[PDB]
């Protein structure tokens, strides 16, 4: 099947590449009991202003974010950088949620690397986000036929805003020469403007209620982990593990690392996790790839016999995976199905390190 | 009662850029970090008796602040643009057995300093970090990225008795807080004889050398000069 | 401004000629490289790390994962052949009669000493000490690599992305019994055993050959048989001090090995990079997102290693290209001086 | 006589010529000018253009350094069989036929 | 560019080694002229007659 | 008015090194050469001329 043919030649072919599989699957998660309380974030009297948007931290809870479609009707769930299905599966340290209330042209404005009037001035995200924007429709509860005027966005400042600030002055802004001296007037604007939100404007201008779930990565010891069950800790088994949201699939064993207390994980040169620490007891696991290599097939031609011997190649005979009557150990690694032999004679099928193969099939 | 030195401040001020494990490894990294060689200022404050001008100083992306002060004068920082009741201005506080941390709009005088046995969107009560009671250099390292406030702290002791001493001490990360805000000035907060180091951070890109152990033993700034450009 | 050399000029004269009165035996010391490192990398292994969702996709990119396979073994065969071509020139394995007296020349640094483990000569196991093997074979016999400390070697760190290396077809020892038999041929026979069968011939008798050879007469070494040995004894000695002094004459085979590692340390570092992608690893990429944004970022992730991949199958071809000529001519050097007396000059 | 030299400064000069035309190709974006896709374009869509020209004139460069590559060896090849007819022809005499 | 520059930083060391080969052919081409002409120890100069 | 090829290559990053060994060198090499093969034929490739 390597060779897309029915007839083999007599020689030494680079064919499979052998793998141990993995034995069991091991989940390995904090012990957290709270749940989050995204009902508070979400089902409100009445949201803060987006100049004074409303931060609120979620941290030590167990977070299930399959509840959030029950009490909220949203359709814009524009989430960066991870997957909304995914959210259940993998874990964070810290969640943010930022409140707000905006009007329905201007929703396309909280995003990475918009720029305008709120995105400039009362709300801006960084351009490296992880999390999700989440916004419905509010026009029932944020619209009076009087005018609702208790919301209220900053049109005037006088530099642009950096990310996850807030700016809650009432300075006047001078669009003059002249001083305005706290006095407004002519070329000096009260900088603080408010919506009119009436239910019958069309729609896009009527009033949206905005929630950003901003999300921390995994530097720190996770404290927000969703609903997953931890098993039990395996030790020097080839196993699929999990750690707090990070999968992978090897051998764990204990290290002698010296981990300083503010350290989570530890990588290699190629930037890959090969040291963990346990979530649950704080030991410093080294993770091993499973036992893997190359198979070599030495025949001779089909035409002669169809008799096969393996190499093995760099492991050792004791290494191998079985579950053999010939086994001799070379430089290369594990010879199987040839019998070695004292005498010398000239390299019919070369195998390495001075070790030939010829045709019962012998090695010498 | 304010006096400036200015004096070399060698290869001080390396601090851990991730809470990621690295053993004997040359890592090439690039943040706010302290130029090597630079010209840090020594500040004296000097009060009249021990009774029960300007000082305020520019923040300008990160500050370096070093202390070999045995007793506990410096008491905590106060970051702000204005301070004057016109916009949040940060406080830190540090208790005998507690450290407080707010970002109320509340001003003080010009001359603050902390009395014996003496709206705020962010709060922050936690376990104190000044144990460091040889001379027990203290170093400390705040930056402000993102809305992130980020404290890095670092206790040696030190027996050559001169300033800022030659070696290497990388800063482990101790604080971070998601207050945002604009930060542009900052002044320290006195119980006189203090006496402290500042410093200035800049975008500098450094090689750091972890050992066997996992320590930042040794460091090479880029752009320094052409010897370690080359390196 | 650099010195081209020393200013010199002949006292040309149309009646004027110069003719040496005495002479000198110069042993000089030529070092040519012959073979290199047989690597060999596990395409979906490197590319991939071990996952199905990777591999699916990877199945999309037609034959580049065999093909640079393929070029790859063609490599490590031709490298034992250019060692074969090189070191296997005799038909038969001579050695040298115990008795040492080959007309007052002294050949102990140069013919194999049996206390020695491996039989090897003393300035072969100096010309081995001076070189600083590094990914020699299958050393390791993926048994040292499980272990801590010896994780953070980049022998091991290579060995876990599918990036191993074939041990060569002929050891050390075999290449020392071909230089070993070929010493002795040439010692005992001269030019007769690479034009046919063996012919002995005293060592004096030989050096006139040469002699007479070079243009001349036999009588010059038979009244300087002793000079010219004890010159030879001085040559010989020197080479050895030189070599024992100064590590810098190896510069080729040196520079071999650091090419062959280098190459796989770049291959290694080129794992980290994002390549566009939002991380470089696949399983982080799997847990994020989602499968079709899984399947841009692997597919991302798969484009950038198959092209470094292949970078460095082009590079190997053309330092393979390159060891093969100098093999070549260090099998044309041996043939045609080990065997014989050259009249091509330098 | 001297069509090899020239043959080596004519391709010496026509591999950076190809590697300076081939700034103006698209690769599949909207603009071939950088400055043009930065002023038009917003983040992610100027990331995505920027990309592409990334992959396309990296892509060529790496065919300019590969066939580089191949010249130079084949230079190396005639500069060692013109140091041997150095060597022999010059410093002595040739009983070589031809 | 400073976009330009920052997105061609997450592509590795290509840059890098098509510097090292480029660096290698240049240490070559003057390596190849100094074993074709610098074959002469001492440098002779002709008798005026 | 008329851009240079030349100018365009070194606008884009692309630059001609120059060579080690100077041309009068070369000529040097050359002459050295010559003068010892007319004064003294092949005895300067193998030693003193
Ligand atoms: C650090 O900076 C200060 C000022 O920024 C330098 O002090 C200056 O020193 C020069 C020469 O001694 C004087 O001419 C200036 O008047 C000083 N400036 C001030 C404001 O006093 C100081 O020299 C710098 N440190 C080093 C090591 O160069
Ligand atoms: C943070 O506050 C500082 C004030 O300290 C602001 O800096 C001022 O910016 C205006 C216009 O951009 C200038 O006219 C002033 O001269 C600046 N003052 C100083 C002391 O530099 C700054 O814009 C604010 N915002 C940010 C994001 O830094
Ligand atoms: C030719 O040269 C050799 C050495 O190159 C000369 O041999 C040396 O002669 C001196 C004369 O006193 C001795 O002290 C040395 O011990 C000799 N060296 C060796 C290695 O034997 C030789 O004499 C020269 N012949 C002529 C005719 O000048
Ligand atoms: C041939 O060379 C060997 C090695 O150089 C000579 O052996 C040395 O002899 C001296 C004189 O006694 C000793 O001091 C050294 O220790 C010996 N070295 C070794 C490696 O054995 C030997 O004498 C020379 N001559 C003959 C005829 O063999
Ligand atoms: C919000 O909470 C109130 C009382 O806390 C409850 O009556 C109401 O049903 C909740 N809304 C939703 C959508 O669950
Ligand atoms: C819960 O976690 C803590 C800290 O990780 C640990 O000390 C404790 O043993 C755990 N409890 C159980 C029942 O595993
Ligand atoms: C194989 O295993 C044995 C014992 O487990 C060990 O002594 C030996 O060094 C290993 N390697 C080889 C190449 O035999
Ligand atoms: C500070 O410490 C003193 C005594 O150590 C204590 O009485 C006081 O309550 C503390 N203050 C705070 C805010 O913890
Ligand atoms: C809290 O801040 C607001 C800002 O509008 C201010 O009006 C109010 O007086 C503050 N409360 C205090 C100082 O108690
Ligand atoms: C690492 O720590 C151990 C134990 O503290 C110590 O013996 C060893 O010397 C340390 N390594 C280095 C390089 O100092």
């Amino acid at each position: 099947c390597t060779l897309k043919s029915f007839t083999v030649e007599k020689g030494i072919y680079q064919t499979s590449n052998f793998r141990v599989q993995p034995t069991e699957s091991i989940v390995r998660f904090p012990n957290i009991t709270n749940l989050c309380p995204f009902d508070e974030v979400f089902n409100a009297t009445r949201f803060a202003s987006v100049y004074a948007w409303n931060r609120k931290r979620i941290s030590n809870c167990v977070a299930d974010y399959s509840v959030l479609y029950n009490f909220a009707p949203f359709f814009a769930f524009k989430c960066y950088g991870v997957s909304p299905t995914k959210l259940n599966d993998l874990c964070f340290t810290n969640v943010y949620a930022d409140s707000f209330v905006i009007r329905g042209n201007e929703v396309s404005q909280i995003a990475p690397g918009q720029t305008g009037n709120i995105a400039d001035y009362n709300y801006k995200l960084p351009d490296d986000f992880t999390g999700c924007v989440i916004a419905w429709n509010s026009n029932k509860l944020d619209s009076k036929v009087g005018g609702n005027y208790n919301y209220l966005y900053r049109l005037f400042r006088k530099s642009n805003l950096k990310p996850f600030e807030r700016d809650i002055s009432t300075e006047i802004y001078q669009a003059g020469n002249k001083p305005c001296n706290g006095v407004a007037g002519f070329n000096c604007y009260f900088p603080l403007r408010s919506y009119g939100f009436r239910p019958t404007y069309g729609v896009g201008h009527q009033p949206y209620r905005v929630v950003v779930l901003s999300f921390e990565l995994l530097h720190a010891p996770a404290t927000v982990c969703g609903p997953k069950k931890s098993t039990n800790l395996v030790k020097n088994k080839c196993v699929n593990f999990n750690f707090n949201g990070l999968t992978g699939t090897g051998v764990l064993t204990e290290s002698n690392k010296k981990f300083l207390p503010f350290q989570q994980f530890g990588r290699d040169i190629a930037d890959t996790t090969d040291a963990v620490r346990d979530p649950q007891t704080l030991e410093i696991l080294d993770i091993t790839p499973c036992s893997f290599g190359g198979v070599s097939v030495i025949t001779p031609g089909t035409n002669t016999s169809n008799q096969v011997a393996v190499l093995y190649q760099g492991v050792n005979c004791t290494e191998v995976p079985v579950a053999g009557s010939n086994v001799f150990q070379t430089r290369a690694g594990c010879l199987i199905g040839a019998e070695y032999v004292n005498n010398s004679y000239e390299c019919d099928i070369p195998i390495g390190a001075g070790i030939c193969a010829s045709y019962s099939i012998i090695a010498y | 009662t304010r006096t400036q030195s200015y004096t070399n401040s060698f290869t001080r001020g390396v601090y851990y850029p991730d809470k990621v494990f690295r053993s004997s490894v040359l890592h090439s990294t690039q943040d706010l970090f302290l130029p090597f060689f630079s010209n840090v200022t020594w500040f004296h404050a000097i009060h009249v008796s021990g009774t029960n001008d300007n000082p305020v100083l520019p923040f300008n992306d990160g500050v370096y602040f070093a202390s070999t002060e045995k007793s506990n004068i410096i008491r905590g920082w106060i970051f702000g643009t204005t301070l004057d009741s016109k916009t949040q201005s940060l406080l830190i506080v540090n208790n005998a057995t507690n450290v407080v941390i707010k970002v109320c709009e509340f001003q003080f005088c010009n001359d603050p300093f902390l009395d014996v046995y003496y709206n705020c969107t962010f709060e922050y009560v936690s376990q104190p970090f000044l144990m460091d009671l040889f001379k027990n250099l203290r170093e400390f390292v705040f930056k402000n990225i993102d809305g992130y406030f980020k404290i890095y702290s670092k206790h040696t002791p030190i027996n050559l008795g001169r300033d800022l001493p030659q070696g290497f001490s990388a800063l482990e990360p101790l604080v971070d807080l998601p207050i945002g805000i604009n930060i542009t000035r900052f002044q320290t907060l006195l119980a006189g004889a203090a006496a402290y180091y500042v410093g200035y951070l800049q975008p500098r890109t450094f090689l750091l050398k972890y050992n066997e152990n996992g320590t930042i033993t040794d460091a090479v700034d880029c752009a320094l000069d052409p010897l370690s450009e080359t390196k | 401004t650099m010195s081209l050399g020393a200013e010199n000029s002949v006292a040309y004269s149309n009646n004027s000629i110069a003719i040496p009165t005495n002479f000198t035996i110069s042993v000089t010391t030529e070092i040519l490289p012959v073979s290199m490192t047989k690597t060999s990398v596990d395409c979906t292994m490197y590319i991939c790390g071990d996952s199905t969702e990777c591999s699916n996709l990877l199945l999309q990119y037609g034959s580049f994962c065999t093909q640079l396979k393929r070029a790859l073994t063609g490599i490590a065969v031709e490298q034992d052949k250019n060692t074969q071509e090189v070191f296997a020139q005799v038909k038969q394995i001579y050695k040298t009669p115990p008795i040492k007296y080959f007309g007052g020349f002294n050949f102990s640094q140069i013919l194999p000493d049996p206390s020695k483990p491996s039989k090897r000569s003393f300035i072969e196991d100096l010309l081995f000490n001076k070189v600083t093997l590094a990914d020699a074979g299958f050393i390791k016999q993926y048994g040292d690599c499980l272990g801590d400390i010896a994780a953070r070697d980049l022998i091991c760190a290579q060995k876990f992305n599918g990036l191993t290396v074939l041990p060569p077809l002929l050891t050390d020892e075999m290449i020392a019994q071909y230089t070993s038999a070929l010493l002795a041929g040439t010692i005992t026979s001269g030019w007769t055993f690479g034009a046919g069968a063996a012919l002995q011939i005293p060592f004096a008798m030989q050096m006139a050959y040469r002699f007479n050879g070079i243009g001349v007469t036999q009588n010059v070494l038979y009244e300087n048989q002793k000079l010219i040995a004890n010159q030879f004894n001085s040559a010989i000695g020197k080479i050895q001090d030189s070599l024992s002094s100064t590590a810098s004459a190896l510069g080729k085979l040196q520079d071999v090995v650091n090419h062959n590692a280098q190459a796989l340390n770049t291959l290694v570092k080129q794992l980290s990079s994002k390549f566009g992608a939002i991380s470089s690893v696949l399983n982080d990429i799997l847990s994020r997102l989602d499968k079709v944004e899984a399947e841009v970022q692997i597919d991302r992730l798969i484009t950038g290693r198959l092209q470094s991949l292949q970078t460095y199958v082009t590079q190997q071809l053309i330092r393979a290209a390159e060891i093969r000529a100098s093999a070549n001519l260090a099998a044309t050097k041996m043939s045609e001086c080990v065997l014989g007396q050259s009249k091509r000059v330098d």
